[PDB]
DNA sequence: ATCGATCGATCGATTTTTTTTTTTTT
DNA sequence: TCGATCGATCGAT
């Protein structure tokens, strides 16, 4: 789908990889296969077949996949020595912050927390109950924000990503499906976008006009690893361990002077409940920020690189390993601050409770604040979650709401 | 038959039974550690101790079952869906769909084609699988109007009769309801009683036994106790057998065994108090667009009475039960004094 | 051969029942005596009697059944031949019974064949008669084709060699549809049992078969007690193949007890018009002559109830007769009529009728808002199963010659109700949009269950504005008799001391004077009488109606009159007598005036 | 020497299904 | 590639 003709459609071909190369490919590897074309005789009915038309097929021996395989991706990221020279070479976090989609300026606090989405890394089996560590947030308000840009970019950089929209796929396009099998013909189940994006992030855009029953379909992932279908309607069991990158638009208007949440938006409020961070992006006129971005994005076009001579934004390739190394720590929790994390939840639930009818403030916040400070410490790789560690998370959720005060 | 016990367990069972503390011990011991609003689970034990059987092999009349239904309703922050997913991991005949989980037809008559016979079939329902059991229900006020005139049939006749182009059916089904309704908002509005808030008629709202009102603890003070204790819960990752002695499974037979060998009966006890005070209890003619007391209450009251007389295993009726029954009722029957 | 032992055994069984079978009496020849004229080829047998006299042929019968089975037809033939001038037309239908053991679908394996075990379930997706010329005549083509052979085999096979000649054995003679064997069956499926309700798996489906005389006395919605004669049934089965083949499972059964769907109409063992229609003359003579019978009847069905004593004297109306007279082809003349109830919140509005459905037969009750608007019509379908539009039923019309009342009469949409606006008098209903020029007929009465507007009876407005609906309907309901609420302690203490004798488990009700069964049978005797009108009231009802409307000279007219003469002809049916009298008039007039002045403000 | 049974070379006969776009009614 | 067709052939009689 890069060299297809200008007015054509993607084609395909079949493989018969023989010998000792079975299990030398996976769904989603831009492979490079080297073998021999051959013809094929599908013996049978002498009229449709037997027409001397040569329904060919392929043969090969060697599968050197040059894109996203054992060759170009090492560790087939944990290799410590080769990265140490650059590891001590730099010591900062925001340097890894704005290196994500670095072609505009603005929305700094969104990108870092998004980077938290790629790592995560909080896994355990405490009391038999498993805790999901995949953040799922949305994007709200779109009178021009580049909503589809972060999604389309990070779905590329994020290994094993996907992307769909409202009427770009039915419910079976998201969930499993069925098809005959050239291997056996078992009529097995093949899944949709969310069926395969587990252990990663499946991106969705313009959530509201997705579908009506689809909201239950996304209500189900909040009890993770649970994709229950009624296709055959027997069990339809499936283990999806995906995050979710939500993003949708407001209806006619953007927070009318009398309107409130669930009034200006027409999404299921129960669905709105099951998120950890809500994210609305509203841009009112700023008489001197517009010129800033105008000079920001216009330099995307005269050349092909934004950040000049102010910081050294990192290559994507080194990003790929630098994110993977942080994951393997799995620290403990500091009891010495457990006495105060609850007080932080006290001020959290109170300074929003001081008014009668502000937007909802949920009891799952204490189950959420613990899940972010861990992944944030993952990039410390230290098991040293500190008092100032959550000091960013407190302002993070602090501004996640009260986005209309001024 | 596959659960009949030995007599040795009767020792520990009746040993638990012998103390008035049992009314509070199990109410405390349902939850893992949730130590707030224990005032309600003491009524939920009346459905866990799943009601009485005034059997009707006598004359065939009136089918007055010990029909018990009680519901909870409040904010979504309270752990209703969570508590009841745990209750799914308590009740034997656990069902769990919910408001806009499946329609009336989504609860009855899953009629469709099957490639196994490869022929069209008259087929299954959902409620009727849980005869005498429970179905935990959530988020009630999203269901279609076709449904919720189905439940009128069961709750007020305790029957079912079905007729489509295929079969006409007169099956049997009966059970006790639980559900966890929510409003169209985040919070119940003050100065707007439940008499109109949630989406139901002018007198079918109160037509359930008693809706034990629930709401977020509107108090910052309580937050620290749970934010400490129930995170240390995770942080230690095991339990402790404190004064409310959790029996690993020996508690569960006091629930199990106590459906079968009991037949609550009334001598003189749980009739006479309201039979005396009926004048001021039934001056209910006053009110502008209200709802209040009607002469059905004592049916539900005898139900709750012989229920709480089942616990303590009093084969004859309990007289103390009447007191906490009155408590149960007037705990929430003037939430609209206005 | 195996079954000669069964031959001798049922031979001496015959030889015993050839004499008496029970105390110098016979129970298994008089079925054959009734058989002797038409020769319908059935005689069921108790299996208990096999345990009585033949001394355990069960283990002789109950494992190698199928191979013994056909020998018992020859047994039946050897029975019937002993006394009647007999041809070999005799045949064996069987409807086995009186067997102790009653198992389920799950205890089924390859070792369960040739037995008589008993099973229940439910009836679904039933299928029709499907004949079978099971037999015929078939051999070579020269001359010698008269073949009474065994060609009835399941897998069917034309090829037969010969009897008399040496001839072709692949060229058949043609077939016989004239002087041969034909029989009748049908075929259904059955679902998992509701008397056996496990968890986990699906409702495993069974195939299942019935014989001729078994046919069309089953029906949808019924629980059963069948035979257990599982059988060898003549892709994906990729096991080993042999020859000197992949089967599925099937089943048949040849006995039915279609219980839980049985009443039987009306037949003191004495003389009467018919066998047992009113053989209780010994007491019905008294039940038709007592002078306080009216009140003794009134208080004979509501001992567990106390309220007004005015519909306890009326509502027998509904169950009581109409006219059933002999006239010309002028039009339908109608027999039964509406009634109405309105009341304050729960003065036992519903327990009047929750029981009445259990009281008389054929009259099942429920609501229609239990379902879609498919109360009147069947489920409107627009997908292809047979021909894409199938609406030939409903639920209201499932009460033909019986009643099907409603609750919540007010909150129902004005589609079923506007259809009711015609469906009660010109008792013939029609539709379009899926109708093969739909021509139905309902026939029956009704009972209403209204509820005021605000839930109170504040006399600030007329009744027609106390309900504030559409109007004309409130005439054809010929009696309302509303129940009122007040606030008085004496009544409510009387109610609570009704509950004093609801659970005091010994003598938890009051004494009575008339038992129910005698009442119902007297009622179902009282209709078939052909009433008569020759009375001066029949001459002098004109002034009664004229006086009625002298009171109405200050809604109106003769729908109420139609009612009037029918209310009173019913109250004379209650006198177990024809020949209308002039007092049932005066009572009916009083009931009329109660209704209207009850309507009056 | 006549005739029936079995073998074997000779002949001709079978192999099309899952979505969509209008349509009536709730 | 499967099936009956028909003609020929080998012992009996
Ligand atoms: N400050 C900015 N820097 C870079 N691109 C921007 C900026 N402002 C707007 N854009 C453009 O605005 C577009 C927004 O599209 P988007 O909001 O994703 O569509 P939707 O609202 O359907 O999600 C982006 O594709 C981007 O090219
Ligand atoms: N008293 C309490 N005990 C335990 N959990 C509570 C309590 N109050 C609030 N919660 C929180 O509520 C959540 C469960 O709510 P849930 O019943 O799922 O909401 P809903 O039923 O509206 O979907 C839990 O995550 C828990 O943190
Ligand atoms: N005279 C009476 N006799 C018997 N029961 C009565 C009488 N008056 C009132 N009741 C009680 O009133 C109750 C009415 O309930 P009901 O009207 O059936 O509820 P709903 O209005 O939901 O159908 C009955 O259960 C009955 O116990």
């Amino acid at each position: 789908s890069d060299q297809v003709p200008v007015g054509h459609i993607p084609r395909s071909m079949t493989i018969m990889c023989r010998g000792e190369v079975t299990r030398m490919a996976q769904p989603g590897d831009h492979i490079v296969v080297s073998g021999v074309f051959l013809p094929l005789m599908r013996t049978g009915f002498a009229q449709m077949i037997q027409g001397l038309l040569s329904e060919t097929f392929l043969q090969a021996h060697r599968i050197i996949c040059i894109n996203k395989n054992d060759e170009i991706s090492d560790k087939d990221a944990e290799l410590t020595p080769e990265e140490l020279e650059e590891l001590a070479q730099d010591d900062f976090y925001e340097r890894l912050a704005t290196s994500l989609a670095p072609e505009i300026y603005g929305h700094l606090d969104v990108k870092k927390a998004l980077l938290l989405l790629l790592v995560g890394g909080v896994d355990k089996r405490p009391d038999g109950m498993k805790i999901r560590g995949n953040i799922n947030i949305c994007l709200m308000g779109d009178p021009g924000v580049a909503k589809s840009q972060l999604l389309g970019y990070i779905s590329r950089l994020a290994v094993r990503s996907q992307y769909t929209t409202g009427r770009g796929s039915s419910g079976v396009g998201l969930t499993a499906a069925v098809m005959k099998d050239p291997l056996t013909g078992e009529m097995t189940l093949e899944g949709g976008a969310l069926v395969l994006a587990d252990q990663g992030v499946c991106c969705i855009d313009e959530f509201d006009k997705m579908a009506d029953q689809d909201r239950t379909a996304i209500h189900e992932v909040m009890e993770q690893q649970t994709i229950s279908i009624a296709k055959a309607g027997i069990m339809t069991t499936l283990n999806a361990r995906v995050s979710i990158l939500a993003a949708a638009n407001p209806a006619f208007g953007r927070y009318n002077p009398r309107r409130t949440v669930e009034q200006n938006i027409q999404l299921p409020a129960a669905l709105l409940s099951r998120f950890d961070l809500l994210w609305l992006i509203q841009d009112k006129p700023d008489r001197d920020n517009d010129l800033r971005l105008a000079k920001h994005i216009t330099y995307v076009h005269s050349h092909s690189k934004q950040p000049p001579t102010r910081v050294k934004a990192l290559d994507m390739n080194l990003m790929r390993r630098y994110i993977n190394l942080c994951k393997r720590k799995n620290p403990t929790i500091p009891d010495e601050l457990t006495d105060y994390i609850v007080g932080a939840y006290v001020e959290l639930r109170r300074e929003a409770r001081n008014q009668k009818d502000m937007t909802f403030t949920s009891a799952r916040n204490l189950l959420g604040i613990l899940r972010l400070s861990t992944a944030l410490a993952r990039l410390r790789l230290s098991d040293s979650v500190e008092k100032d560690d959550v000091a960013e998370a407190l302002r993070l959720l602090e501004m996640s709401k009260d986005s209309l005060n001024q | 038959k596959d659960h009949i016990f030995p007599p040795e367990r009767v020792e520990l069972l009746q040993l638990l039974a012998k103390k008035p503390d049992i009314y509070d011990r199990l109410a405390r011991a349902i939850a893992p550690s949730i130590y707030e609003n224990d005032d309600i689970k003491k009524g939920i034990l009346l459905q866990l101790f799943g009601g009485t059987k005034k059997k009707h092999a006598t004359l065939g009349r009136q089918n007055f079952r010990s029909e018990i239904h009680l519901l909870l309703c409040g904010d979504p922050g309270t752990s209703k869906s969570q508590m009841l997913q745990y209750v799914f991991n308590l009740v034997p005949r656990s069902q769990y769909t919910s408001g806009r989980g499946s329609s009336a037809v989504g609860l009855t008559a899953y009629v469709t084609k099957d490639p196994e016979t490869r022929q069209l079939v008259l087929q299954t329902g959902a409620l009727v699988l849980a005869d005498n059991g429970v179905c935990c229900i959530d988020e009630f006020d999203k269901m279609n109007d076709s449904t919720r005139s189905v439940l009128h049939e069961v709750m007020e006749q305790q029957t079912l009769s079905i007729a489509k182009a295929g079969i006409i059916c007169q099956l049997n089904a009966r059970t006790s309801i639980l559900a966890a309704a929510n409003p169209a908002e985040s919070q119940w509005n003050k100065r707007k009683n439940i008499i109109d808030n949630v989406q139901l008629p002018h007198t079918l709202l109160s037509r359930f036994d008693l809706i034990f009102l629930v709401l977020d603890p509107q108090d910052e003070i309580f937050d620290k106790r749970l934010a400490s204790h129930l995170v240390s819960l995770y942080y230690v990752t095991r339990h402790e057998e404190e004064d409310t002695m959790f029996d690993m499974s020996v508690l569960r037979d006091y629930i199990a065994y106590a459906r079968e060998h009991l037949s609550p009966t009334l001598s003189d006890e749980a009739q006479q108090r309201l039979i005396q005070a009926y004048v001021d209890m039934r001056k209910v003619g006053a009110g502008r667009g209200q709802i209040s007391a009607y002469p059905r209450q004592l049916e539900s009251l005898i139900r709750l009475s012989e229920a709480h007389a089942k616990v303590r295993l009093s084969n004859q009726v309990e007289l103390l039960d009447v007191e906490e029954a009155w408590r149960l009722h007037r705990e929430a029957l003037k939430q609209s004094a206005t | 051969v195996k079954d000669e032992v069964g031959i001798r055994a049922q031979k001496l069984f015959q030889d015993f029942l050839e004499e008496f079978k029970e105390d110098g009496e016979i129970k298994y020849t008089r079925p054959a005596a009734s058989l002797e004229s038409p020769d319908r080829c059935t005689l069921e047998v108790s299996f208990e009697d096999v345990e009585k006299y033949d001394q355990n042929l069960a283990t002789a019968i109950i494992e190698e059944y199928y191979h013994i089975y056909p020998f018992l037809c020859q047994s039946v033939s050897n029975y019937v031949k002993d006394r009647i001038g007999l041809k070999t037309q005799k045949d064996c239908y069987v409807a086995f019974t009186e067997v102790p053991t009653r198992h389920k679908v799950r205890d089924l394996t390859t070792s369960k064949i040739g037995t008589l075990i008993r099973i229940s379930g439910q009836v679904v997706r039933t299928h029709p008669v499907h004949p079978e010329l099971v037999s015929g005549v078939f051999m070579c083509l020269d001359c010698q084709t008269e073949i009474r052979n065994v060609e009835q085999q399941f897998k069917f096979t034309n090829p037969t060699i010969c009897r008399n000649p040496v001839c072709s054995n692949r060229k058949r003679f043609m077939l016989d549809v004239e002087k041969s064997l034909f029989l009748d069956f049908q075929k259904i499926r059955i679902q998992e049992t509701q008397a056996e309700l496990p968890r986990g798996c699906i409702p495993r489906a069974v195939e299942i078969i019935l014989r001729s005389e078994l046919v069309e006395t089953v029906q949808a919605g019924d629980r059963y007690d069948f035979t257990g004669t599982l059988i060898v049934v003549p892709l994906a089965g990729v096991g080993t193949r042999a020859e000197n083949l992949n089967y599925r499972m099937a089943f048949l059964a040849c006995s039915v007890q279609a219980t839980t769907a049985r009443f039987g109409g009306t037949d003191t063992a004495e003389d009467m018009k018919k066998q047992m229609t009113d053989a209780e003359w010994h007491k019905i003579y008294e039940m038709s002559k007592d002078r306080n019978l009216y009140q003794n009847l009134i208080s004979s069905l509501f001992p567990s109830i106390y309220g007004n004593d005015e519909v306890k004297r009326g509502i027998l109306l509904q169950q009581f007769g109409g006219v059933a007279k002999t006239t010309t082809e002028k039009t339908s003349l109608r027999g039964d009529i509406n009634v109405c109830i309105v009341g304050d919140p729960s003065t036992a509005k519903s327990q009047f009728l929750k029981q009445v459905s259990d009281f008389s037969p054929r009259a099942i009750y429920t609501s229609g808002k239990a379902s879609s608007a498919a109360g009147l019509t069947a489920a409107v379908v627009r997908d292809e199963e047979s021909f894409d539009f199938v609406i030939e039923a409903g639920a209201l019309m499932l009460a033909d010659n019986g009643i099907c009342c409603i609750d919540e009469f007010d909150k129902m949409d004005q589609r079923d109700q506007v259809a009711i606006h015609e469906a009660m008098e010109q008792q013939t209903i029609s539709i379009a949009r899926a109708g093969v020029r739909a021509t139905l007929n309902a026939r029956t009465s009704i009972l209403a269950a209204a509820n005021p507007i605000n839930g109170r009876y504040d006399r600030s407005k007329s009744l027609q504005q106390n309900i504030q609906l559409s109007a004309p309907i409130m005439s054809r309901f010929d009696l309302f008799f509303i129940l009122v609420d007040e606030c008085n302690e004496v009544v409510d203490y009387a109610i609570a001391r009704k509950i004093v004798d609801l659970h005091s488990n010994i003598e938890e009700s009051v004494e009575r004077a008339y038992t129910r069964e005698e009442v119902l049978r007297y009622v179902t005797f009282a209709r078939q009488f052909k009433p008569v009108i020759s009375q001066e009231a029949g001459h002098m009802l004109v002034e009664n109606y004229g006086h009625l409307r002298q009171r109405d000279t200050g809604r109106i007219t003769v729908r109420q009159l139609e009612s009037m003469i029918r209310l009173s002809e019913a109250m004379a049916k209650l006198e177990c007598s024809n020949r209308v009298l002039e007092r049932h008039v005066k009572e009916a007039f009083r009931l009329l005036n109660k209704s209207i002045i009850r309507v009056e403000q």
